[PDB]
């Protein structure tokens, strides 16, 4: 049979069956409860919508994300989210399907073993291995080499991997990623005078922030411009009317991931995590991490960030080395789009943890060798 | 795009239906009086008004 | 068996069994005993004629409404008002018969305990349940959101509802309804030379509000244009002759609505309490309400209001929403069809207030979940 390729990501779910080109159903990982009273009687209204539904009634809901920072906070909620994914965006029970589930490097084991617990428990899968969000995303670009920067929504990390052999001792993973720059830029709109405070309204900067703002190639020079000309003051419509404008806005809320100072975080941007975790590894071996950096994940998406990197590595590296930022068209899908092939593949087939081996090892049996 | 407007003629056409279904339900309480005349050409009391 | 769906509203009663279109009984809300001496002997003189009765024998009545502004002030009449009701307009008797009152929003909790007490007590019905009045007209309307603004004669309220989860945080009570328009029109009526001052005349002057005044699209232009020309003085014969001639009262009567500044209220017309309740709602779910704005009440039938206040509310309203004002031609017993609706659903069948319950709890179970 086929095998259910799912992505818990934070913030967008993307699951679909392997040897295809995109996800079959994408949706945002949101769980909210409706908040007040209910009037109407019969209307048949439920105690909980997920998924896409959610966003459609988030005028009267309280949406909480179940997954915080790459690791998962609320057991239930996620339950239910898996539950959906597989009844009603797939709707193919999970009782003859292998599912290929994707976590991000250095979290918690707990969190691990409870996903394979419920994977084995609840829906009683047939078979599930468990694999490192970057990994996918190199195969997904055809390499054997080169080192990924998945920066996601939830966590960024940067996994680098020479000749299929990954370094574990060069993994550099940060926790700065799209729902902080979400954070910040809602912080900083109120100097407009715009104030967002429901979990509602984070879903409308959300969007302000993933149709406007971009990645200046020099900072300076744009915060100069902006404050002297009218040329970047770009406006957008509420859900409601009263259009906003937003200024020197639009490449400040980005620039956190270059200087994560500006929401206090001490670490250095994810232009020096990368020099860093490259200077980490062997001498002999650097020259092709630099030739074969990869971006991957949603937030890596800013127009415009593919040049301010290169132009930031190229500061810090040696001037003989050519630096090459592979900045693929499907970027957000990457990692799926790798865990299809990898699942596709005839060598990977005996893999799988089996059902078998759970039963005689217990939830422990994902560090072992099946990893 | 379908399923969203599936829904919503769904919930539009149940409650139209309970309404309607209240609506067909007792419009017979609409039966009243018209107060016709027939001239009353046949009154021929006696002036007894005791009563008032 | 069939329920009773009562609704005391403040000016006429309206009732009739569930399932209907239309209230089999609809009589004014009046008790007035007579203030003469009486000679004839044995004429069969009662001491207090309510309903419908005693709108024909006000000549020598002292009329007196016995429920002010949607609280009751005057519980003895409202007995005698419901003994008639049930007794002598629907002829059935009320231990086999549930009731549905109706009750405005934001109203004295002693007012509702007493009604609920009177109702088990005197009348000794099985089972009797207190509605909002504004959910039930919008139940009549057949949607599920929209917010409502239901003018009725004691008390104008605005209660928003989106996906059946009523806003408890947006109900705008304000208190002038039909019954300050009497008294003001009857207060301008002076300006002319036509007194009205006994409580009886002040019927008069409701039938004169009722046929002859309508609301101005533009008041500014209506009060240059009345004062040059005589197209609008629409004449009126009293119930004994000396027909009177109605010049730009006609419109400065309704008008109050708009600007209650004339009676002397500070607060905002009926054309910006709305806007406010609106925005009081989440900034996800006005659109909705944009587009759904419903009418309902007796003093919403004047003539012209449904594109007065669409205008006002364009005015307000950002440009880029579509404002659409829903005006039912049944409005005035749009409350009670909604009531009737409401009463005939089986989901519904299991929220009464069980006399047992009552018996166990005291009138305060009204409050509680029995709603
Ligand atoms: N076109 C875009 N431009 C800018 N930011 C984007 C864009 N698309 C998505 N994002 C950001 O990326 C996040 C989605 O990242 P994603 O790769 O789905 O995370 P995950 O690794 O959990 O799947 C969103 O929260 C959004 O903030
Ligand atoms: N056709 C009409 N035109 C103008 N005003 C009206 C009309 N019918 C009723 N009204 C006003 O509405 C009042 C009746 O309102 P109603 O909806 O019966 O109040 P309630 O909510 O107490 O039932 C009357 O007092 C009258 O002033
Ligand atoms: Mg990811
Ligand atoms: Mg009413």
């Amino acid at each position: 049979t086929t095998a259910l390729v799912c992505d818990n990501g934070s913030g967008l779910v993307k699951a679909g069956f392997a040897g295809d080109d995109a996800p079959r159903a994408v949706f945002p990982s949101i769980v909210g409860r409706p908040r007040h009273q209910g009037v109407m009687v019969g209307m048949g209204q439920k105690d909980s919508y997920v998924g896409d539904e959610a966003q459609s009634k988030r005028g009267i809901l309280t949406l909480k994300y179940p997954i915080e920072h790459g690791i998962i906070t609320n057991w239930d909620d996620m339950e239910k989210i898996w539950h959906h994914t597989f009844y009603n965006e797939l709707r193919v029970a999970p009782e003859e399907h292998p599912t290929l589930l994707t976590e991000a490097p250095l979290n918690p084991k707990a969190n691990r073993e409870k996903m394979t617990q419920i994977m084995f428990e609840t829906f009683n899968v047939p078979a599930m291995y468990v694999a490192i969000q970057a990994v996918l995303s190199l195969y997904a670009s055809g390499r054997t080499t080169g080192i990924v920067l998945d920066s996601g929504d939830g966590v960024t990390h940067n996994v680098p991997i020479y000749e299929g052999y990954a370094l574990p001792h060069a993994i550099m993973r940060l926790d700065l990623a799209g729902r902080d720059l979400t954070d910040y830029l809602m912080k900083i709109l109120t100097e407009r005078g715009y104030s967002f405070v429901t979990t509602a309204e984070r879903e409308i900067v959300r969007d302000i922030k993933e149709k406007l703002c971009y990645v200046a190639l020099d900072f300076e020079n744009e915060m100069a411009t902006a404050a002297s000309s009218s040329s970047l003051e770009k406006s957008y419509e509420l859900p409601d009317g009263q259009v906003i404008t937003i200024g020197n806005e639009r490449f400040r809320c980005p620039e956190t991931l270059f200087q994560p100072s500006f929401i206090g975080m001490e670490s250095a941007g994810i232009h020096e995590t990368t020099y860093n975790s490259i200077m980490k590894c062997d001498i002999d071996i650097r020259k092709d991490l630099y030739a074969n950096n990869v971006l991957s994940g949603g937030t890596t998406m800013y127009p415009g960030i593919a040049d301010r990197m290169q132009k930031e590595i190229t500061a810090l590296a040696p001037s003989t080395m050519k630096i090459k930022i592979i900045a693929p068209p499907e970027r957000k899908y990457s990692v799926w789009i790798g865990g299809s092939i990898l699942a596709s593949l005839s060598t990977f087939q005996q893999m799988w943890i089996s059902k078998q081996e759970y039963d005689e090892a217990g939830p422990s049996i994902v560090h072992r060798k099946c990893f | 795009l379908g399923t969203r407007a599936k829904e919503s003629l769904d919930l539009r056409a149940h409650l139209k239906q309970v309404k309607k279904e209240d609506i067909e339900k007792e419009n017979r309480e609409v039966g009243d009086w018209r107060k016709n005349i027939d001239a009353l050409s046949g009154m021929e009391g006696r002036k007894k008004k005791f009563e008032g």
